RNA sequence: AUUGUUACAAUACACAUUUUUUGGGGACGGGAAGAGGAGACGUCGCGACCCUCGCAGAGUCGUUCUUGACUUGGUCGCUUGAUGUUUCUUCUUCCCGUUC
């Protein structure tokens, strides 16, 4: 997987990010916009789930998703 | 003029000798490398250093263990430092600890 | 010329295949029209980068090469190839979509690789060959490869399956 | 006066971390903010004894850190 | 501005931090509590406002097994900055 | 200001999807607005993840409890950002 | 003339150029303050207050 | 550059269909179109592609070509594409 | 008339018990001080995890997050 | 109408019974009567008693509950 | 600071769903910025009602549907 | 032959409810047969006797060779398709892959 030596959040906008939520529901989406408390607008979100062996998807929304229940944010690859 | 009895609780149950000798030890060790020396004396933290006490209260085999610790230590500073082969003996060793 | 690493490094991997997954790979200067004669050699340039979409359509490979991950190579398409043989343990469980249109696959046996499919290839497709001209080919397919959904754009049925 | 402005002061450093979930990754601190947003330069991972499964690049937020792990074992906080 | 927040330096040492602060000064070592059946036990050193501290000598005590069995790991750790908020209780043992 | 915010406030009178913390699936209007996520429901339909499924008629959201907010494929580029 | 801060730096001349320059930051441009041109300008004073230009 | 098919099978479902369609058309070129705009079904579909000749190849080899059941009718597009 | 801070100020120096919502303790001793943020710091502390205790801890502090209520 | 500031002044002036909700625990809620006054959700509450509802009497004195932990709250 | 728009909602029964399954329900007599609505009714759930009037917490207050839109 | 003014962001404050400080030969897999996993609620798919019949996010207008404003796959099988809640209670035989 390509990813740079990104320095901060500003330098990596509009890049397919994958983000993991507090339940443990892993995402992906291109990250549009930024915020106080990093509510990263979700270009088209695929969600997927893991019963408490494998993983499902889903493909439901382009969200704006929310700042307390997201764990950390990986870049998955660069457009264009 | 402050006091302190840095055999903290040595002369008890050790000689005179000795605890000047463990001094050295704990004292060459630090120098050497400080940080090193304070995580090997609190390795355990259940064993706590008391409120008129230098050093922690270990018992007899502990200290020896703490000892060796500090040798091997002293050793390794030594060997990563002036990239000698191989220490000879036990014997020439201890003009290294004693005297640097 | 030969599918050498630095060809790999050289393709176009930009322009994301938007329909699934990532990285839509057209290995050397296109790989549309590379014209690469031998089989797929130095496939561990790619790595495993990316459905995958390796797009290596319009080429000469003799036999399907694979050397990757469960989740690598799933939208392979390798149309108006000489495809003559395509057996290998590589790629078992990643590609499903197989578009292997106007190949070079002459006998129902030469698709024995793909047949007993419980194991040996967990989905494969294969269309538009000599082989899909002989009798009772489709119903050979079919009790052989069961994974095979689409057959040639056409599903295999229930009907069918019974048939074979 | 508080104490991330120490872990402002670290950079480039192989600490480790106790998240919420449990797994390990010690890596590159980087570019440390106020609001502990850590980014990860290259760390182990272990997905829900902890398993291999890494990954590169990374960033974290900095409610998830519950712990920070050594990597230069050294006291200075003021300036 | 300064007055208002170096008024609040004072009031660790007057408050329930207080105890904290006087480990700090004096190293000795400190039951430290976490949410998830955790028990951690280091000497303290550096200290802060919200309890975001640093120690050293770190022995954790934690269980991953089932209820039927337990199971006490140990791991010596050292030089850790635990956040704030999964600290629970601490106390300077004599 | 907040971008997302911004965008949340733009998209008013549109068909805008929910997730809650305990994962209740939610699909209708959107209301209203502000600077704290306070979501406002009409015709708003429920699937959530119990099952027993259901179709309200109205509706208003926790910001704090909220996991993620859907938006339309319009509002992506313009007139928001610049 | 140079204000107590020791941060402004007043230059002038008779005839009402008064460029007042941040010696703290060089990339900031200095400020020009208007003096009719037919009243000389003697001297430029900061006052102890530290915000008075006294312009005599 | 855009080619509209016309006269094929509706029951299939439209991602699936999607999916075929960019199968069909990798072997004459690189096929821009992921999804269908239209969302109708039944034939009506714009396989968008890079090149001008691999569209003009595609419409003269798949004409009447058996995909799900029916032969598809190609035929080049009145408008230009959107993405285009 | 009794405030909540007041009440907290007047229990100083006198006997408290606090308990937790993870792991329910009850936490039993004498009360030296509290601040702002509703800090405590309790002396002659001892754990009652649901009545039995498990060790006479002594001087010792708690966090303003966990703890549920205070009395007697 | 009737909002949450004077609501607390209301029931200081009051001195009326109530029936206080827990957050983890659903069956154990506590019962008393409010007292003192503050900006925060925390205020003391006279003559505590936690019973255990159905989906029965707790020892404890005056009850300063906590600003977080409380639920609900009748007057 | 930002007022939530609870005028609408006053004078009005609501299906309230709070944090960890408990289904209750009132008419909205109050509100405010900290989401503290001061609600004149209470009935838990198979039907029980257990005192008149509630004002409940900000934190927990996840669903509230209005039974008359 | 740069200086001035205005506007918006970053840096400098940040433990109380909408947010960063608290609600935790032997093993393994798949498919088939015989003997002693099943029922609900939804959510997307393989067939079709069905529906439906076509070129355009959509429509309208100003101005100029391409841009600004105003409006708002459905049904039936599955003849053993996939998948999350929610209650209850395995052995034998053959075939195909991996490992020693």
């Amino acid at each position: 997987i390509q990813v740079a030596h990104s320095s901060r959040l500003a330098n990596l906008i509009d890049y397919k990010l994958r983000v993991l939520t507090q339940d443990g529901r892993v995402y992906i989406g291109q990250l549009m916009a930024f915020d106080k408390h990093m509510n990263l607008v979700l270009n088209e979100c695929i969600e997927e789930r893991v019963p408490k062996i494998k993983v499902e998807k889903r493909v439901l929304g382009l969200t704006i998703l929310r700042g307390e229940q997201i764990l950390s944010t990986v870049v998955e690859d660069k457009p264009l | 003029m402050v006091l302190f009895n840095i055999y903290d609780d040595w002369l008890d149950r050790i000689s005179s000798y000795t605890a000047f000798s463990r001094l050295t030890l704990l004292l060459r060790a630090l120098k050497t490398n400080e940080e090193s020396a304070k995580m090997i004396l609190l390795s355990d933290p259940t064993i706590t250093i008391k409120s008129y006490h230098l050093w922690p209260s270990f018992t007899d085999e502990q200290w020896i263990t703490i000892e060796s610790q500090m040798r091997d230590l002293i050793l390794t500073e030594y060997g990563r430092k002036y990239n000698v082969n191989i220490s000879a003996l036990t014997q020439t060793e201890i003009k290294d600890i004693i005297l640097g | 010329m030969k599918f050498t690493p630095s060809i790999v490094i050289d393709a176009p991997q930009y322009y994301v295949d938007h329909f699934n997954g990532k990285y839509n790979v057209d290995k050397c200067v296109i790989l549309r029209d590379l014209q690469l004669e031998t089989d797929s050699e130095s496939m561990p340039s790619s790595l495993k980068h990316l459905t995958h979409i390796l797009d290596l359509t319009n080429n000469d490979l003799i036999m399907i090469p694979d050397l990757s991950r469960r989740d690598d190579i799933h939208t392979l398409l390798l149309g108006r190839n000489n495809i003559v043989e395509v057996d290998g343990r590589l790629l078992p469980m990643n590609v499903q979509n197989l578009t292997l249109s106007n190949n070079s696959i002459r006998r129902f046996e030469d698709l024995q690789r793909l047949r007993r499919a419980p194991r040996t290839l967990k989905n494969l497709t294969l269309i538009g060959n000599q082989v899909c001209h002989l009798a009772n080919y489709r119903e050979h397919v079919l009790r052989l490869v069961p994974h095979l959904e689409t057959l040639d754009f056409q599903n295999v049925t229930a009907e069918e399956r019974k048939s074979a | 006066m508080k104490l991330v402005n120490f872990l402002k002061k670290l950079r480039n450093e192989q600490v480790t971390i106790e998240l919420k979930n449990g797994t390990t990754v010690w890596g590159t601190l980087q570019s440390v903010s106020p609001q502990m947003n850590a980014i990860l330069t290259d760390v182990k991972l272990t997905l829900p004894s902890d398993n291999i499964a890494s990954l590169q690049y990374i960033n974290i937020r900095g409610n998830t850190i519950r712990q920070i792990i050594l990597p230069d074992s050294l006291n200075l906080d003021s300036l | 501005r300064a007055e208002l927040e170096e008024l609040e330096e004072f009031e660790f040492k007057h408050g329930p931090m207080s105890l904290i602060n006087d480990a700090m000064v004096t190293r000795t070592p400190v039951i430290i509590s976490l949410r998830n059946n955790h028990k951690i036990i280091a000497r303290v050193k550096a200290f802060d406002r919200h309890c975001n501290m640093v120690l050293e000598n770190v022995k954790e005590l934690w269980t991953e097994k089932k209820g039927k069995n337990v199971i006490n790991r140990e791991r010596f750790i050292s030089k850790l900055f635990l956040r704030g908020d999964s600290v629970i209780v601490v106390l300077k043992t004599p | 200001n907040g971008i997302p915010v911004k965008l949340l406030n733009e998209a008013q009178g549109h068909i805008v999807s929910l997730e809650l913390t305990t994962g209740a699936t939610y699909r209708g209007k959107l209301v209203e607005s502000e600077d704290s996520m306070n979501v406002q429901l009409r015709d708003v339909i429920a699937t959530e993840p119990q099952g027993a499924v259901t179709h309200m008629d109205q509706i208003f959201v926790r910001g704090s409890q909220i996991k993620f907010i859907v938006v339309p494929d319009l509002l992506k580029n313009a007139p928001l950002f610049k | 003339v140079l204000h107590k801060d020791s941060l402004l730096l007043a230059l002038y001349s008779p005839d009402g150029i008064l460029d007042v320059y941040n010696l703290s930051s060089p990339d900031q441009a200095s400020s020009r303050f208007p003096v009719d041109e037919e009243a000389k300008i003697k001297e430029v004073k900061f006052a102890d207050n530290g915000y008075w230009m006294v312009v005599e | 550059n855009t080619l509209y098919v016309s006269q094929l099978n509706e029951k299939i479902n439209m991602q699936r269909l999607r999916v075929n369609l960019f199968l069909l058309f990798a072997t004459f070129g690189e096929v821009l179109k992921v999804s269908m705009n239209f969302k109708k079904q039944r034939g009506q579909a714009f396989i968008t592609m890079r090149t001008i000749d691999q569209a003009s190849l595609a419409q003269i080899s798949l004409n009447g070509e058996r995909f799900f059941g029916k032969p598809l009718k190609v035929e080049f597009s009145k408008s230009e594409t959107k993405t285009l | 008339p009794v405030n909540p801070k007041p009440f907290l100020k007047g229990l100083v120096n006198h006997r408290v018990g606090v308990k937790l919502k993870f792991n329910s303790t009850e936490y039993r001793g004498t009360l030296v001080s509290t601040d702002n943020y509703f800090n405590l710091q309790l002396n002659e502390a001892e754990e009652f995890v649901a009545g039995v205790s498990h060790g006479t801890l002594g001087e010792i502090f708690i966090r303003c997050n966990n703890v549920l209520y205070i009395r007697e | 109408m009737v909002p949450p500031i004077n609501c607390i002044f209301n029931f200081l002036q009051q001195q009326t019974p109530v029936t206080i909700w827990l957050f983890e625990q659903i069956g154990i809620r506590i019962k008393g009567k409010i007292v003192g006054f503050d900006e925060f959700m925390n205020v003391v509450i006279d003559e505590a008693v936690e019973i255990p509802v159905n989906s029965k009497g707790t020892p404890l004195g005056k009850i300063l509950l906590k600003g977080d932990n409380i639920t609900l709250i009748t007057s | 600071v930002s007022t939530p728009e609870l005028k609408k909602y006053m004078d009005k029964k609501i299906l309230l769903n709070i944090n960890g399954s408990r289904k209750v329900a009132g008419i909205l007599r109050g509100y405010d910025i900290f989401l503290n609505v001061v609600l004149d009714d209470a009935m838990e759930i198979n039907n029980h009602q257990l005192g008149l009037q509630t004002v409940i917490r900000g934190n927990s207050i996840i669903s509230l549907e209005a039974l008359d839109a």
